[PDB]
C-alpha cells in the first residue's frame, strides 16, 4: 500500500560471520533489494 | 571481528551549569551542561 513509514531500529549484533544467502521459515512475502 | 568482551569503565557524578569537559559515550566537548525540555525518541541519543 502507499503512503509513508519510516523504519525505526530494532537490535544490533556484533556477529563476525558472512552472509551471502537466505531462506525463510494466505502466505505471500515481498522481497526487495 | 567485532569486540565483545571488554573490561568495565567507570563513572563519575554528574555536574550542571558549569563549563566542564564531559565524555558521554565516546562524545567528547567542553560547555555548560542544564536540563532541557527537547523531547527525543527511545533509540535516539544525539
Amino acid at each position: 500500500p502507499q503512503g509513508f513509514s519510516a523504519l525505526e531500529p530494532l537490535v544490533d549484533l556484533p556477529i563476525g560471520i558472512n552472509i551471502t544467502r537466505f531462506q525463510t521459515l494466505a502466505a505471500a512475502y515481498y522481497v526487495g533489494y | 571481528a567485532p569486540a565483545t568482551v571488554c573490561g568495565p569503565k567507570k563513572s563519575t557524578n554528574l555536574v550542571k551549569n558549569k563549563c566542564v569537559n564531559f565524555n558521554f559515550n565516546g562524545l567528547t566537548g567542553t560547555g555548560v551542561l542544564t536540563e532541557s525540555n527537547k523531547k527525543f525518541l527511545p533509540f535516539q541519543q544525539f
